[PDB]
């Protein structure tokens, strides 16, 4: 929020960590260092020649099972 | 620009094949209307008052000041075809063009 | 940031957490000893992992479907 | 009062006065600037710099040589402008050093610095410095081993600190490679000193490990056109004669006639006098003539007539390395073939090498003189190998000058301070304090060596001090895993000669430097 | 023990990261002009003068480039250019990819100088690898040599004239140099002569001499 | 004599592959990133032939494995084969000193850690 | 990579990021510059400054409070800036000691760029300074003595704190005196630490030894 | 143990770098005074101090030099809490300046 930011995707992750505080009001930068890592994975599967989407969508049933998975190991307090 | 940080501009893909065929369409519409035995005349006057009329594609294209690779292109095969043969210097340039334009239809179509 | 080189101990600890079952295995940022986090009281809230994962990926894919940009670009004041 | 900060200033508009805190601020910064600059280039996992130069050609370097970095940099501060010259003498008088004097000055500066906030006149820092130094000297030279005598022995410290040289450079990739020829070319030279006669070609392509040192010796230049191309047991007269439409030197000579047939006799009593001089010099029994200047056409085609090869356009290095490698004697009379000593090698071909044909003279008479082939993938890569081999080369003459070694990886450098120390806690004053700081900065150049590679410096510089206070003057870094060992077994040797400039021109500069207590700058011309 | 070396200095690997990243650019901007499929490049100088090309090393030393490692990926290719005269953009596209390996090579957590080592290690392999993939040749296997050099000029736009351009392309080398004694080449022995005019279809190999230079008789021209 | 078609670029990758695996520690995860970095030849030669790189790579990578060496891609079909059948051959040299060349370019600069502005 | 030194800019047109090394750079050098500016004021020995503001009134100061004198000074540097606002906030907390925290502060950290320049994680350090606090803290505790319950020892105490703090500033010249003073004025307060009620009208002429209470 | 204890001599130079910089403002041998100062705390003598009539150590409580121990308290944990965030410190990102 402090960050004087003109590019339009830093934007997207201030809006990103903002929400994350919104919602929650912790891991606000576990999720742009997280989305940033998988911007970077989908870096290397676009030089490969993988559709965008078809990237986007991987990931989405990858969250998915990661989401399932947590909800798995939790544990209650 | 960007990554590359060569100085100078780059165009690439869709937009350079688009680029190179209007060019290369600016040097045919330029002659097309010198055609056969209907065609007419052009005036050319050299930002001096020198004029010159003429319907010889050739000297046409050689009087112009073109800028585009593509455009210097059919200029060339105009003054080629006139060193060559000595007619067929508008024909062969409205050919070119017209190849030009049909092929990038074909590489639109991702052929 | 713990100064652990991030190759080898991420692939210890994976490599323990698949053989010994166990995902409360993690990084000793302090330097306790123990991998075990369920032992050293390091938590995190269910719902706040959730969340990152959520969002980082919901953003990740709105960014990789944008594929034009067209800024002002003007250099105004 | 002062001499800026008065009623009246006292200079011309442009001109400034920075006066004694402020002449030593700006001094130990720009010293300790370079410093830090030049290091992270220092040990065997020292790293290089780019020398991206903003000149209109844009020159692209890169460098692990500190004198190369220093020289190739616009430099405006005045101690740093020392400490840069000082690094040019150092490359000027060994072929190494470089780097660890630039370090060494700047790490007195920055204690002197320390010392001076301690409230201590810069003159007891002066006088413990060159009491430091004089027990540095000392112990130097106590510690230092001579082993010119067996051979064997000699040829070990030669591949030994040729080895030691490359470690930091880009050769260390392929260092035994590089290390043997660097050591071949020097033996070459059979004792002489002159490094001009080690000839490095660069030709672009290949790896690295292509590079060789030819057994005999190669030539960038022509043959004639109608001259033979292959020359067996090849008798060669190396001249700097004319050639090329040789004239009377009478310069107000002038041809006056009255007939054109008397100008055409002249033109042709001149073809005449080329066409003897070519007959006088056939007189020597020769197959090959190489020439300093150029060769004309006649010439040339009177030594093609004659079965000669004619290399023309070879240069005065040319020649000499000709003359060193062969046996011949440069001439420019031919009136007593007799006095003329010829130059021998079994053969004279044309060889390739990348797309270039060079002229190769192999089972040479002499061979006091070599030639490098240089191969890598880029001009940058095939400049710094030689810079490096440059560095090789050169140390490796200065020890067949004075064969005296010391051993290396901090060893020295602890060893030195060690003996400082020793001094210093038996000197009363602050000069024992300047002594101490002396020997911080001695030790602040293995623990730079250490940090270059990412170890525990601290730890390494410890048991390195505590080694050298024990008595185990041969403790040294081990860079492979890490430790410390004995360099007189891993091989961790350089020379006296290297190490003991570095100690003393890095002490002398940094007592110039600490002298200073004001900076009278003057108005700048641009 | 503990922590071990605190890195203080964040610019080294900042600079290593820029040089990937330009190496990487030039690597992907020639990526397009590689294989028979691939497209040719224009290039305006800032002359005006221009130049459509195939070549790698004709591209990347034609463009100004202007960051350093990117001179450093031009200078290779120019020495592929020199020791093979073919390979000019491969070369370049597998060191930009090496690089763009050792981002995330880096980023783990690992010394340049342990990656330079490894690759060192890879590269001896590889040649191993490939010494034992080829097959040898006999230099009278004329059939072998028409398809090196078709699949050269498949790449170029003189593609659709590689039936012309090969047997020529053979015959010029094969009568610049002894096959049975021969060890390289001397290209400078080969004497190309640009004349515009005709179609690439009018391309000749004159085994005699050919000049530009002009005759000075008028009525003697043959 | 060598195949062309990227097979010599796959075959590599994949040999190297396995000697990565063979080389258990860090310069384990280095020869990988080297075999996967020369793996982008095929996937741009598939790329710029127009089909799908990820598919015909890895068909590629298949094939190898099951042996035939000589295996590339057949830009006149659209897809894999033995490339010999199309005549696509060159000499070993050019990828030799292509491999040599790069690595050492790469050494170089990985050995670079500032600039100057002379 | 970056954030700054990346193919991409992403900031807008006047803004900046330094980054590890050069943010430790320009913290350390303003903390360290804040610190030697302050200090020479510091004990009975200490020298005094000039506040020559350049504003229209070109107010003039003569101080060797180092809370006003940081105050009064037109800073850039942010970790300077830090600094600044710790004297401040010691002055409000105690009256005294803004100098010592404000020296003892730039001297922490160009120790801790010593350490940094070593190699070492400033967490490592910061965990190391946090237990050496601690260790301090008791050693303060339990040096400290206590006199307020016998009346005249307090008394002694009292004036000799107030000679202390007025050694180090212009009143030295005449310390016993102002001693005295601000003993009976904290004295008459009767327990209450009402500073409002102390008034002090500031009278031009005369010597400051006619100062009175 | 460890690099901690490096921290903790740190520390410790800074506070004796106070009493250091008080002496050096009188003009008297900061580093010898100082040197007898630690010696004479590492002895048992708590009391000693700065004497700075004469430039010399004697006893506080003799000579009437005494500070309240919230002053000093506080001052060393302002100045440790301020040098902590000052550290914690690793990138700084400026905003363009109005
Ligand atoms: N004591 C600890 N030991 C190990 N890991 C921790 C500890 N505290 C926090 N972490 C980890 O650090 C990450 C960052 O947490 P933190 O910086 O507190 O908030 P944010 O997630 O918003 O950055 C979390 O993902 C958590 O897993
Ligand atoms: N009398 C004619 N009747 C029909 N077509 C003609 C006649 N004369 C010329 N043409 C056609 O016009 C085309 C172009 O002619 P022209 O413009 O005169 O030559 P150029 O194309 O060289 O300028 C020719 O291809 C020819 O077929
Ligand atoms: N194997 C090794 N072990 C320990 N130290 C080494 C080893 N090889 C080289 N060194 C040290 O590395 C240093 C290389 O310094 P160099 O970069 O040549 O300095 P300069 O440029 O000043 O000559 C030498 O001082 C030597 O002491
Ligand atoms: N007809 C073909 N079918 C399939 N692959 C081919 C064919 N011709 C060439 N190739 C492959 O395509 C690549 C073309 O590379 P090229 O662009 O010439 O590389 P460079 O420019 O680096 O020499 C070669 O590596 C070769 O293996
Ligand atoms: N007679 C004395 N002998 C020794 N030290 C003294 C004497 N009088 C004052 N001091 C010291 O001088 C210092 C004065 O500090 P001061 O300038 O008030 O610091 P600050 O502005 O940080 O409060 C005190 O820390 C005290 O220890
Ligand atoms: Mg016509
Ligand atoms: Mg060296
Ligand atoms: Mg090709
Ligand atoms: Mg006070």
């Amino acid at each position: 929020s402090m960050m004087d930011v003109d590019h339009q995707i830093a934007k997207l992750m201030v809006e990103l960590s903002k929400s994350q505080d919104d919602e929650i009001g912790d891991g606000t930068t576990g999720v742009v260092v997280l989305a940033g890592a998988l911007l970077e994975e989908a870096e290397q599967l676009l030089d490969r020649g993988i559709h965008p989407i078809r990237i986007a969508d991987g990931y989405e049933q990858a969250a998915r099972v990661a989401i399932e998975h947590l909800d798995k190991i939790s544990d209650s307090v | 620009e960007g990554p590359l940080s060569v100085f100078g501009d780059r165009s690439t893909g869709e937009t350079i094949r688009s680029q190179n065929v209007m060019a290369a369409a600016s040097i045919a519409n330029i002659v097309k209307s010198s055609l056969g035995p209907v065609g007419l005349d052009k005036m050319l006057v050299d930002d001096i008052g020198d004029v010159t009329i003429t319907n010889d594609g050739a000297t046409i294209l050689k009087l112009l000041e073109v800028e585009h690779p593509a455009a210097k292109v059919l200029c060339e095969l105009a003054d080629l075809q006139d060193k060559e043969v000595g007619d067929g210097t508008t024909s062969v340039v409205i050919i070119a063009a017209e190849l030009l334009k049909n092929a990038d239809e074909l590489v639109k179509q991702k052929i | 940031n713990s100064g652990m080189n991030p190759i080898q101990t991420m692939t210890e600890v994976r490599a323990r957490q698949v053989k010994e079952m166990n995902p409360a295995l993690g990084i000793d940022c302090l330097h306790k000893g123990t991998n075990d986090m369920k032992q050293q009281h390091v938590i995190e809230t269910l719902i706040g992992k959730k969340q990152q994962i959520s969002l980082a990926t919901q953003m990740v894919r709105m960014i990789l479907k944008i594929d034009d940009i067209r800024k002002p670009g003007e250099s105004e004041e | 009062a002062s001499l800026s900060l008065a009623p009246v200033n006292i200079f011309k508009a442009g001109a400034d006065e920075e006066r004694a805190e402020t002449a030593r601020l700006t001094s130990f910064i720009g010293a300790i600037a370079i410093g830090d600059l030049v290091k992270s280039t220092l040990g065997p996992k020292g790293m290089d710099k780019i020398l991206l130069s903003s000149g209109r050609d844009a020159s692209l370097m890169v460098t692990n040589d500190g004198a190369t970095i220093l020289k190739n940099i616009g430099v405006d501060n005045p101690a740093a402008k020392v400490l840069v010259d000082m690094s040019r003498v150092q490359d000027d008088e060994v072929g190494d050093g470089t780097t660890s004097v630039t370090v060494l000055a700047a790490e007195l500066l920055r204690e002197a610095e320390s010392l001076i906030a301690k409230k201590i006149h810069p003159q007891t820092i002066i006088a413990g410095w060159r009491e430091a130094t004089k027990a540095a000297r000392e112990a130097l030279l106590s510690s230092a081993v001579d082993h010119g005598s067996d051979e064997v022995k000699f040829r070990q410290d030669l591949m030994n600190i040729a080895g030691t040289t490359l470690s930091s450079k880009l050769l260390t990739h392929h260092k035994d490679h590089f290390t043997k020829l660097a050591v071949e070319a020097v033996l070459r030279l059979k004792g002489s000193g002159n490094l001009e006669a080690i000839h490095i070609i660069k030709k672009l392509g290949g790896s690295l490990a292509d590079s060789y040192l030819d057994e005999g010796f190669l030539l960038d230049k022509k043959i004639g056109v109608n001259q033979p191309k292959r020359i067996e047991n090849a008798k060669i007269l190396i001249a700097n004669t004319g050639m090329d439409t040789d004239k009377i030197k009478i310069f107000g000579s002038r041809v006056r006639v009255d007939s054109t047939a008397k100008v055409a006799e002249i033109e042709h009593a001149e073809k005449e006098k080329m066409k003897e001089k070519v007959e006088r010099i056939l007189k020597h029994g020769i197959n090959c003539f190489i020439n300093r200047q150029l060769i004309y056409n006649y010439p040339e085609q009177l030594f093609g007539a004659a079965g000669v090869m004619a290399i023309e356009h070879a240069d005065f290095a040319g020649v000499e390395r000709l003359a060193l490698v062969t046996g011949g004697e440069i001439a420019s009379t031919f009136d007593h073939p007799e006095l003329v000593k010829l130059g021998s090698c079994k053969l004279i071909e044309e060889v390739m090498i990348g797309e270039d044909k060079l002229i190769h003279f192999s089972g040479v008479a002499l061979g006091e003189a070599c030639t490098i082939v240089l191969r890598g993938a880029t001009q940058q890569i095939l400049d710094e190998a030689e810079r490096s081999l440059h560095d090789a080369l050169c140390v490796l003459a200065q020890t067949v000058k004075d064969s005296r070694t010391v051993y290396g990886g901090g060893c020295s450098e602890m060893l030195m301070a060690h003996a400082v120390t020793q001094l210093a806690n038996r000197t009363p004053g602050k000069e024992a304090v300047a002594m101490e700081s002396y020997a911080k900065a001695l030790r602040m150049l293995p623990t730079i060596i250490a940090d270059n590679a990412g170890y525990d410096s601290a730890d390494l510089v410890a048991q390195l001090r505590a080694a050298h206070s024990e008595g185990n003057t041969t403790a040294g870094l081990d860079m492979r895993e890490g430790t410390i060992g004995d360099m007189a077994i891993l091989g961790i040797t350089e020379s006296f000669q290297v190490k003991r400039q570095v100690l003393l021109s890095a002490a002398e500069a940094a007592e110039v430097i600490l002298r200073v207590d004001n900076i009278i700058k003057a108005a700048p011309r641009k | 023990r503990g922590k071990g070396a605190y890195q203080d200095r964040d610019k080294p690997a900042q600079i290593r990261f820029s040089n990937i990243s330009a190496a990487k650019a030039v690597a992907d901007a020639i990526r397009t002009s590689l294989g028979p499929k691939g497209m040719d490049k224009m290039i305006q100088d800032g002359k005006g003068d221009v130049t459509i090309t195939n070549d790698g090393a004709t591209i990347l030393k034609q463009m100004q480039v202007l960051h350093p490692a990117a001179r450093m990926l031009v200078e290779l290719s120019k020495a592929q250019d020199i020791e093979a005269g073919d390979g000019t953009t491969s070369v370049v596209i597998i060191a930009g990819s090496l690089l763009d390996s050792c981002t995330k090579l880096l980023q783990k957590g690992i010394h340049p100088t342990i990656i330079s080592e490894s690759f060192q290690k890879a590269l001896e392999k590889g040649i191993e690898i490939l010494t034992d993939m080829s097959r040898p040749v006999e230099l009278s296997d004329r059939e072998t040599l028409l398809n090196s050099a078709t699949t050269s000029l498949n790449s170029k736009v003189v593609s659709q004239y590689s039936s012309l351009l090969s047997p020529m392309s053979v015959n010029a080398v094969m009568k610049v140099i002894d096959p049975a004694t021969a060890t390289s080449v001397d290209l400078r022995d080969i004497k190309i002569v640009k004349k515009l005019g005709g179609t690439i279809d009018d391309c000749e190999l004159v085994e005699g001499l050919v000049l530009t230079q002009k005759v000075s008789n008028s009525g003697i021209t043959r | 004599l060598i195949a062309g078609g990227g097979a010599p670029e796959i075959e590599l990758a994949l040999r190297l592959t396995e000697y990565s695996r063979t080389l258990s520690g860090m310069e384990s995860y280095c020869v990988r990133a080297f075999a996967d970095a020369m793996e982008v030849i095929p996937s741009t030669l598939a790329e710029n032939a127009g089909l799908n790189p990820i598919s015909t790579v890895t068909e590629l990578r298949n094939r190898h494995a099951q042996g035939e060496k000589t295996a590339g891609i057949n830009v006149r079909k659209g897809g894999i084969s033995n490339i010999l059948e199309e005549l696509v051959v060159q000499p070993l040299l050019v990828s030799v000193s292509a491999l040599t060349l790069a690595t050492e370019t790469v050494r170089s600069i990985l050995k670079i850690d500032d600039v100057v502005n002379t």
